[PDB]
């Protein structure tokens, strides 16, 4: 009965998001209603900046992508998969996004500010976290990941860059260029390198289960200060996956060694989260006996890190990036491809 | 030590994903 309400909370949450799914919201500012401050990131395409929403004073994440861009490298399809999805969920742990746009050069995505910086960030000046601080950020994804799932959502791209430390140094997860939305099997050879499943590597087709892989990855990331399989050169991080040997620091306590042997197994048959008791098998794990999911998904449980905000709109959270001019063209770029944005 | 085989790596920066 306890996974019973589970089941029910989640059935709820299907018929929010296909209300949405299915009708999607377009157009709902522009970019004159926002005063751009400063880059908080960079990607390919573009990037996500600090705004000002100038109406209510509310800050803003914008990202922004340049149409022609996305063209060159063939990413039409997965950026509309990105605003579709975002446009559609809502979960505690999953960046809301407020508005979203396009103009003649670019898209543009208004998603809530979170102004702890990533995960990375801290993460990487800290060392490694203890095993009770990565526990609580990895229970937040196992519940995130048990939401998207059941709406047939794949993520594709866990990491520590991608997730978002909040106020009340919950998580946000962030950039979801790779999710989508599939029944049965897909075939993109994405993602980034330490986090590929070995099927993906293998070019064999894969499912959900590779975003328990990256889990694996993840929590050992944390929990070591480095991942599992990394090497100078891509090529050189897959032989090391899809042998799939992985050695722990000693300090690693076994259940969690014994929880990372069963999300980093190449055998899908055996892979935690992909078998006939799915999602539980984690949950119901030793290493997370400690902890009480209902009480994570409501944000009671104190964070073990809050990070320093001064102010709203401070960002010394993130790292300086070099900034650029918009500029918008006379002629519209790309519109058919885009036309759904 | 594998930390220092990391840090010496370069592979600490912020990773990119990859496409076909
Ligand atoms: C891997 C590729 C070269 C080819 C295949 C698909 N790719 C792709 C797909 C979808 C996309 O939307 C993009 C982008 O161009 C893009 C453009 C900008 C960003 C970006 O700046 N995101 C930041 C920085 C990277 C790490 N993730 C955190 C993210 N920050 C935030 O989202 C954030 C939100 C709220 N408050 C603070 C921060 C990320 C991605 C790129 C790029």
């Amino acid at each position: 009965s306890e996974q019973e309400s589970v089941k029910e909370f989640l059935a709820k949450a299907k018929e929010d998001f296909l209300k949405k799914w299915e009708n999607p919201a377009q157009n709902t500012a522009h970019l004159d209603q926002f005063e751009r401050i400063k880059t908080l990131g960079t990607g390919s395409f573009g990037r996500v900046m600090l705004v000002k929403h100038m109406e209510t004073g509310n800050h803003y994440a914008m990202k922004i992508l340049d149409k022609q861009k996305v063209v060159k490298l063939k990413q039409i399809e997965h950026t509309l998969n990105e605003k579709r999805i975002l446009q559609a969920v809502n979960f505690p742990f999953l960046v809301k996004l407020e508005f979203s746009f396009k103009d003649n050069s670019n898209l543009y995505m208004v998603m809530e500010y979170v102004p702890g910086g990533e995960m990375f960030s801290h993460l990487r000046r800290i060392g490694r976290f203890s095993e009770p601080h990565a526990r609580f950020y990895a229970a937040q994804i196992v519940l995130t990941f048990e939401y998207l799932h059941s709406l047939d959502l794949i993520y594709r791209d866990l990491k520590p860059e991608n997730l978002l430390i909040d106020q009340q140094g919950y998580i946000q997860v962030t950039d979801f260029g790779f999710a989508k939305r599939v029944k049965g099997r897909t075939w993109t050879l994405c993602g980034t390198p330490e986090y590929l499943a070995p099927e993906i590597i293998l070019s064999k087709g894969y499912n959900k289960a590779v975003d328990w892989w990256a889990l694996g990855v993840l929590i050992y990331e944390m929990a070591a200060g480095y991942p599992p399989f990394f090497a100078d050169q891509p090529i050189q991080i897959y032989e090391k996956i899809v042998s799939g040997k992985v050695r722990f620091p000693s300090h690693f306590s076994s259940d969690l060694k014994d929880l990372l042997r069963n999300l980093l197994q190449v055998d899908l048959t055996k892979r935690f989260g992909n078998l006939k008791n799915g999602v539980n098998d984690i949950k119901n794990h030793k290493w997370f006996a400690t902890t009480d999911w209902i009480a994570i998904y409501q944000r009671k449980v104190e964070a073990p890190f809050i990070p320093k905000f001064k102010g709203p709109g401070d960002t010394s959270n993130f790292d300086d990036y070099e900034e650029e001019e918009i500029r918008v063209s006379i002629n519209e770029k790309c519109g058919k491809e885009f036309s759904e944005f | 030590t594998t930390y220092a085989d990391f840090i010496a790596s370069g592979r600490t920066g912020r990773r990119n994903a990859i496409h076909d």
